[PDB]
């Protein structure tokens, strides 16, 4: 039963073309769920200070 | 006195390493600048679109435009005429020009408040123990007209009269207005004009060390991969005799 | 003119290395780590640190000399 | 049913306290000493600035949190 | 076939500079430093051209454009403070290569020491009079002090100053030519880096043991590759953190207010890697005797190559000037406090004994202690 690393290697890392497409895909997602979670990160330390928090108190 | 006071630290809301500003007291703080800071002090990089997303909407920054009159021209006969304010038209001049500032305000200057928590020091702990340390002058020391005493300004001898009391104004939002939370909220509100981009660099910041602390072993690990192909290197001299 | 293969003159010399996907990135990185850094910082502390040292010694003997110079005499208005 | 400013009462707290008392002390030992003198240059502005360092110090350190 | 790395005429250079150069084996992280600095120069040229397209060098619009540049320009404010903090950056990487320089005794490459130098003074010019370009009270008032100390110079001083003015003061002709002027020096800069690294390889790097690695190198590809990756990636780290955390720790707050020829600031610092030699610019009640001690402060570093007297090249087994080079590192950060500070008790007769002491520790006490470390080893 081989390993999660060795299908990894047998699936995607051994062509360098693959091996730039599976950088490129995990770059998009990546990039996506960082922007998700460094955000809600952010505005789970400044809660209630954001104009995102205090908008809907104003808008009509 | 050559003497100087320097500022305590205060435990702002902002004073934190990600801890961005507190946009309800940088709205009250425009509203306390609005209706007294602004009779003697300029604004001149701040415009009402800069107040739009942080501190009102779209339609309350285009109400607080068109509350003012605004200097415009050249018309058709070529002659200068008011009109009313726009969201891309700057905050409005107390004076035409700093000569009229020195002849209103007893030969001193209103510096213009749009870097003055960035071009002094202390920021906006200063501005504070400015604002609310107007205090009785010591004996030995005597003091005329146009001045009062200020331990924390430079001199002790500030041409400022003390602007903020209790209930200078009223907020919108029914927050009682001390002297203390007045001095506050346009201290922030002062520390948001000197740095607009505050929020934006802190989660900026935050992005940065979470690619860093990502990038950092990732990057050491492909380096020591690369070097303990050397690191491991064994050496022997094999001499004939 | 300097590339590999003229460099220098060497006899008798024989090298063993690996392949690094044959070895560890980290072989017993903290359990040698800490006393070789131990043995590097034992043996160079003693050169480095007393400049500094003294430095600070001289920073804050510099501050609190200007800060008492600032400071009233009070030897000043004793006669009247 | 005055405004009560938070600053205030924080700030005879902080005077409560052994430094700023030390420091007040100090000062009334100048004024005593400089308001019963007829011709002097002498202005102590240094512990009056003491006195506020220290008062202002304490009051900073807990001011904040009685402000909305 | 043909190994195209190793005949096509202009991958043939970019071979022998980057990929097969033989490289010491042990080389420190130290070694880094060097390519942290072309890689700020390329940074900082790249910050600068992002700069440019919204600065005006006029007299009446410089601040405005500078803060049109930080409020309304996307992400203005992050090219402005990553330029500023990049300055710091170099001089910080400038001042460690320098000083790795003198530790391990690369100044016997002569002719790589001397473009060195030179790159040091013209880096120094760069630094000033882009200081200079914002057009703040602490800016203007700093062209004028460096100037003003530049007219002590007889008989030729107050027309090189005013030539260098084109005018009686700090005017709008000064701004202009200091805007053009800063321009144009760091891609002289890169000429004279690529005069540096020819220099270089004309006989190989240096090892801190400082013996002849002949015997033990390895290409520079991929070891220095993926080594200065890493250190390229460190120093943007602390880069970023001075940026996007601290981007007015090491400015003064006085350059945010206009430039004010009537008002003077009450004290007046150039920027901190500057402030040493002011120290030593102030050390001597003379104004051409502390013009002549900034000057031969930067060029002693020139005149060092003459002063080795010492049988071993490095100074990793010569524990007596190890010490000597650890006091003046200390020296030099008591020039660099004291350059900061205003002129009062102590502070000059503490800048005057650093002074007196830098200068007699790299002119005197080093040969001195070279001849007795190698009388130590019974070699003299
Ligand atoms: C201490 C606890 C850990 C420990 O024991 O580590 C042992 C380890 C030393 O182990 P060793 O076997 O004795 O030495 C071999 C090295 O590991 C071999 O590695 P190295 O140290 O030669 O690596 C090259 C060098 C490369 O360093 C650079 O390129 C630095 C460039 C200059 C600094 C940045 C420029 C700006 C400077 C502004 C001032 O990198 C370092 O010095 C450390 C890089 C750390 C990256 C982030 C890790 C998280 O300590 C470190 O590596 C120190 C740093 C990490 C802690
Ligand atoms: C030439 C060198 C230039 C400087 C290199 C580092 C720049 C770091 C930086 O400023 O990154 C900003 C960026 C913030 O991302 P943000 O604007 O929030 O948008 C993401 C998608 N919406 O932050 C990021 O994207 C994450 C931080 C990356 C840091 C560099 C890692 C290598
Ligand atoms: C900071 C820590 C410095 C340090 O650790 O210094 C000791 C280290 C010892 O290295 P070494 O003597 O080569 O021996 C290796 C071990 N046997 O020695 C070194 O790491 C040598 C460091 C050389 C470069 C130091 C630069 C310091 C800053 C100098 C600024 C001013 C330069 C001159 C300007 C004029
Ligand atoms: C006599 C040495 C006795 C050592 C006893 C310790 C135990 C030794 C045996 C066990 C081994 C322990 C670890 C050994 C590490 C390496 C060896 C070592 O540290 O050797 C001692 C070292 C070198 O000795 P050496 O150079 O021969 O001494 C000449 C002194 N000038 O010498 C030193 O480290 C001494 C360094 C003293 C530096 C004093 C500097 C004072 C002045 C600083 C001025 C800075 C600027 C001031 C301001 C100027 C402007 C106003
Ligand atoms: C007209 C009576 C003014 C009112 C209303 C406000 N300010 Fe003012 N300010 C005024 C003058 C004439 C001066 C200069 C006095 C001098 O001696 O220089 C100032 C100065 C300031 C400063 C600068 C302090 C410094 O160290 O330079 C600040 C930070 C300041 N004033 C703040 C401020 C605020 C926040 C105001 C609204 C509550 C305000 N001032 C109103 C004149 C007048
Ligand atoms: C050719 C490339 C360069 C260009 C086009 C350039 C352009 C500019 C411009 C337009 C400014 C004014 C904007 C501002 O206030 O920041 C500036 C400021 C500055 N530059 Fe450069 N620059 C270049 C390279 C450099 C280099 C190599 C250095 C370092 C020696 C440097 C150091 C500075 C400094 C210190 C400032 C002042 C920053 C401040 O306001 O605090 N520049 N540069
Ligand atoms: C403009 C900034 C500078 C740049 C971009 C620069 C660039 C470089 C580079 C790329 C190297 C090779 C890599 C290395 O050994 O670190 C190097 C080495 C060297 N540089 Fe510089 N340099 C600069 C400033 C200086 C200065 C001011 C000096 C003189 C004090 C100097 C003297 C040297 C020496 C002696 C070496 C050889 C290192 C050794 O073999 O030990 N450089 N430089």
């Amino acid at each position: 039963s081989p390993t999660i690393p060795s299908r990894l290697y047998s699936l995607l890392f051994r062509r360098t073309s693959t091996f730039a497409l599976t950088i490129a895909v995990g770059a998009l997602f990546f990039e996506r769920a960082f922007d998700q979670g460094a955000d809600a990160i952010y505005e789970h330390i400044n809660e209630g200070k954001l104009w995102k928090h205090i908008k809907h108190k104003y808008e009509n | 006195s050559d003497l100087e006071l320097h500022p305590p630290s205060y435990p702002w809301s902002h004073r934190g390493l990600l801890s961005s500003l507190d946009h309800t007291s940088i709205r009250r703080g425009f509203q306390v600048y609005k209706q007294v800071c602004s009779s003697c002090h300029s604004m001149d990089y701040v415009a009402y679109r800069h107040l739009v997303g942080v501190c009102y909407t779209e339609e309350e920054a285009k109400a607080l435009a068109e509350e003012v009159e605004v200097q415009d021209g050249p018309n058709d006969d070529g002659e200068m005429f008011m009109r009313p304010g726009k969201l891309s038209d700057y905050f409005p001049k107390p004076y035409p020009n700093p000569e009229a500032a020195r002849a209103a305000n007893n030969g001193a200057l209103p510096p213009d408040l749009s870097y003055i928590v960035r071009a002094r020091h202390g920021g906006e702990d200063y501005v504070f123990s400015l604002l609310t340390g107007y205090c009785e002058p010591p004996t030995g020391v005597s003091l005329r007209e146009g001045l009062y005493f200020n331990p924390y300004f430079p001199g002790q001898a500030i041409g400022m009269a003390p602007p903020i009391y209790t209930e200078v104004l009223e907020y919108d939002d029914g927050t009682p207005a001390t002297m203390s939370q007045v001095a506050k909220d346009v201290a922030t509100f002062l520390r948001w004009a000197s740095e607009p981009e505050h929020d934006h660099r802190k989660r900026m910041g935050l992005k940065m060390l979470l690619m860093m602390g990502l990038l950092l072993p990732l990057t050491y690990a492909m380096k020591r991969h690369k070097w303990s192909v050397l690191k491991s290197r064994k050496l022997a001299y094999r001499p004939p005799k | 003119g300097r590339e590999f293969g003229n460099l220098a003159r060497i006899r008798h010399v024989i090298s063993y290395s690996l392949s690094p996907f044959e070895q560890r990135a980290f072989p017993s990185y903290f359990s040698k780590g800490i006393p070789n850094v131990l043995r590097r910082t034992r043996e160079r502390i003693l050169r480095v640190a007393p400049p500094f040292v003294v430095v600070y010694l001289i920073y804050t003997w510099g501050n609190q000399e200007f800060e008492q110079s600032k400071r009233k005499n009070p030897a000043m208005y004793e006669n009247d | 049913e005055e405004l009560v400013d938070p600053l205030t009462t924080v700030r005879e707290h902080c005077e409560q306290l052994e430094k700023c008392v030390k420091a007040r002390e100090r000062l009334e030992l100048c004024d005593n000493r400089v308001s019963s003198r007829s011709q002097t240059e002498e202005d102590c502005t240094e512990e009056l600035f003491d006195f506020l360092h220290a008062r202002d110090h304490c009051v900073a350190h807990k001011l904040f949190k009685n402000l909305k | 076939m043909t190994n195209m790395r190793k005949t096509h005429p202009l991958f043939k250079i970019i071979n022998h500079s980057f990929i097969d150069l033989p490289a010491p084996s042990n080389i420190s992280s130290w070694w880094n430093f060097g390519s942290l600095l072309g890689v700020c120069l390329m940074v900082q040229i790249i910050t600068g051209l992002f700069l440019a397209m919204h600065y005006t060098s006029d007299t009446m619009t410089a601040f405005s454009s500078v803060t049109h540049i930080c409020r309304d320009v996307n992400y203005g404010w992050l090219i402005r403070y990553m330029h500023a903090n990049g300055a710091s950056m170099f001089f910080i990487c400038l001042f460690l290569h320098v000083g790795r320089g003198l530790y391990y005794g690369s100044y016997t490459f002569m002719e790589t020491w001397n473009i060195g130098v030179l790159l040091l003074f013209a880096v120094m010019a760069t630094a000033f009079m882009g200081y200079v370009l914002p057009w703040g009270q602490m800016s203007f008032w700093g062209a004028t002090v460096i100037t003003n100390l530049l007219s002590a110079i007889p008989y030729i001083g107050t027309t090189l100053v005013e030539w260098i003015w084109g005018g009686f003061s700090v005017d709008k002709a000064t701004l202009t030519r200091f805007f053009a002027f800063h321009f144009i020096l760091p891609f002289i800069i890169a000429a004279l880096a690529i005069v540096h690294l020819l220099f270089l390889h004309e006989t190989g790097s240096n090892n801190p043991t400082g013996l002849n690695s002949d015997a033990d190198k390895i290409p520079f590809h991929p070891y220095y590759t993926i080594k200065d990756i890493l250190g390229i990636l460190i120093m943007f780290l602390i880069l970023m953190t001075l940026v996007l955390f601290f981007p007015d720790m090491l400015g003064d707050p006085d350059n945010y207010m206009p430039a004010n020829p009537l008002n003077t600031p009450p004290h007046i610092k150039p920027e901190w890697y500057f402030l040493f030699a002011y120290a030593i610019l102030r050390s001597i009640p003379n104004k051409l005797g502390g013009v002549l001690a900034l000057i031969l402060s930067i060029l002693i570093l020139a005149l060092m190559p003459f002063l080795h007297t010492s049988k071993q090249r490095s100074l990793m087994f010569r524990p007596i000037t190890q010490i000597l080079y650890w006091i003046l590192v200390a020296n030099l950060l008591i020039l660099t406090w004291i350059g900061g500070q205003p002129v009062e008790h102590p502070f000059i007769i503490i800048g005057q004994l650093a002074s007196i002491s830098y200068f007699s520790i790299i002119l005197i006490l080093m040969p001195i202690s070279g001849i007795i470390e190698d009388k130590m080893l019974k070699l003299y």
